[PDB]
């Protein structure tokens, strides 16, 4: 399939200005941006709380979706939004986890993390971890059933669902049942670049320039691009994870990583199923209601989470 | 007729409820909450001459 005509007029505006400078962006600059998506359609739950997790240390904003026509015990995505680990927050996913909730037929909670520069790499991954076990062990305090709490997210915060579900395997729990990976920056050998990073480093939106970018925001150092943690492609033994769904996009330079993550976790035992979309880009789950191709792709990705925690 | 939902004003597109209009279409930048006279295009709507 082409570019969905929707996503095609806004890259082709976009395309219009030159890239970034990239050596001197910074991410105060960056997020003082007008953000190049704009607000979509809210479908309606039965109930959004927004609240403060304590941590030791820091305090974590969380917004928890329950949608209408569900029973207890319910099951749970504990969600991780997009954004490069620099950007986005409970608002600009907001939509996103609605249609998660609402088709999915699951509680969501969706995790605003620590950010980068101002808390670089672990620091999200620490929270990501934290944050599923303080809902985990507080499972029967929200109705949930502790056997169908899932983890998911997009983009960096599919990574970050991707070591959280590392991290409980390492740890002994919280017990996690399932994995949504939306287009994630699983990682990869920088020796090896997987075809998409070079075949879809400009153009689309998400650029190779910009993924270095955020990359030399979120790391210390670039001796950390192979570490676990942050490219948990590269963990030594992925068995015994939690079954996984990952979509990717055809027009993505992440595209490959996700199918990367799928042989990965097939070869170490694990079941995964992934899916392309042959029309799409990196990030369409934001183009919600706007693009018919990302409403139909976005639909299909929760109606994968219903089944995986029927 | 209708009403700017959003547009971006460095990049030069945004959307008019919906359909599309970028910069070129019109006759820089319109702003949320405008009410805006335009020809459809529907060569995915999009919008053409923007008053």
């Amino acid at each position: 399939m082409p570019l969905d005509p929707v996503i095609q007029q806004v890259l082709d505006q976009l395309n219009r200005m030159p890239a970034p400078d990239y050596k001197h962006l910074s991410a105060q600059q960056f997020r003082s941006q007008q953000s190049l998506f704009p607000p979509v359609k809210k479908e309606p739950v039965a109930e959004v709380r927004e609240f403060d997790m304590d941590l030791p240390g820091r305090t974590l904003k969380v917004r928890m979706y329950r949608p209408e026509g569900v029973e207890p015990p319910y099951p749970a995505l504990v969600y991780y939004h997009g954004g490069g680990w620099v950007v986005g927050d409970l608002e600009t996913h907001d939509p996103v986890c609605r249609v998660l909730a609402k088709d999915g037929r699951a509680v969501v909670f969706s995790v605003d993390y620590r950010l980068a520069p101002e808390h670089k790499f672990p620091a999200a991954v620490e929270d990501a971890y934290d944050a599923l076990q303080w809902i985990a062990e507080r499972a029967a305090d929200f109705h949930l059933d502790p056997a169908r709490i899932a983890v998911g997210g997009d983009s960096a915060g599919g990574n970050l669902a991707a070591v959280t579900s590392i991290l409980a395997k390492e740890r002994g729990g919280p017990a996690i049942a399932f994995q949504l990976l939306i287009y994630p920056s699983t990682g990869y050998d920088p020796a090896h670049p997987p075809a998409s990073i070079e075949e879809n480093a400009e153009g689309y939106l998400l650029t190779g320039g910009m993924m270095l970018w955020f990359r030399d925001q979120y790391l210390n150092s670039l001796e950390e691009l192979t570490h676990p943690w942050f490219s948990p492609v590269l963990y030594p033994d992925l068995s015994g994870l939690p079954p996984a769904y990952i979509a990717t996009a055809q027009y993505d330079p992440l595209r490959d990583v996700g199918k990367l993550y799928a042989e990965a976790l097939n070869k170490a035992g694990v079941k995964v199923e992934i899916e392309n979309f042959e029309d799409l880009i990196h990030g369409f789950a934001q183009f919600y209601s706007l693009s018919p191709g990302a409403t139909k792709a976005l639909v299909r990705i929760a109606e994968k989470l219903r089944d995986a925690l029927a | 007729r209708g009403k700017v939902k959003w547009f971006h004003d460095y990049y030069g597109y945004g959307f008019i409820t919906d359909v599309f209009v970028n910069a070129d279409a019109i006759d820089k930048t319109l702003k949320e909450g405008q009410v805006v006279e335009f020809e459809i295009d529907s060569t995915a709507p999009q919008a053409a001459h923007v008053k």
